[PDB]
């Protein structure tokens, strides 16, 4: 889709890398683990 | 291997999406796509300079 | 700035022969789309593309 020319300028939008990152599908990653971790060093559900 | 020159010489007036491509020695962002929808026609991709008028 | 202060373009303002359609001028745009000298009266400018 890149070769056709879908740009990743255009596409990415705040709300589009908001939904690369909150997507809960595809394969495993470690995010939930880290991030929870993350909030709570930070912010001490 | 090469880096090769192949200046092709086209129009300014046919260059296609001419809104887009207005701006002054600027670094400047073209979307490569052409529209089937303006008669007008791109600058090839795989040239390597353009002398559009 | 040696290429900005040398090259030179054209742009468009004339009488408007309507030809084939009355929103084309001579250049060829729309009627609010606008923006040698026999029959369509272009100028030098300086280039901006």
């Amino acid at each position: 889709l890149i070769e056709n020319g879908v740009s990743m300028h255009r596409f990415l939008t705040i709300s589009r890398l908001e939904e690369l990152y909150n997507t809960r599908h595809g394969p495993s990653n470690t995010l939930y683990h880290l991030v929870r971790d993350v909030k709570k060093r930070e912010y001490p559900k | 291997r090469g880096k090769i020159c192949t200046i092709g010489i086209a129009p300014w007036g046919i260059v296609e999406n001419q809104e887009d491509l207005i701006g002054r020695d600027v670094v400047r962002p073209y979307q490569t796509m052409s529209n089937p929808m303006s008669k007008l026609t791109v600058l090839n991709s795989m040239h390597s300079h353009f002398i559009l008028a | 700035s040696w290429i900005e202060r040398a090259f030179y373009k054209r742009e468009c303002v004339h009488i408007i022969p309507s030809t084939k359609d009355p929103h084309r001028c001579c250049c060829g745009r729309l009627i609010g789309q606008h923006v040698w000298s026999i029959s369509k009266h272009t100028q030098l400018s300086p280039t901006d593309a």
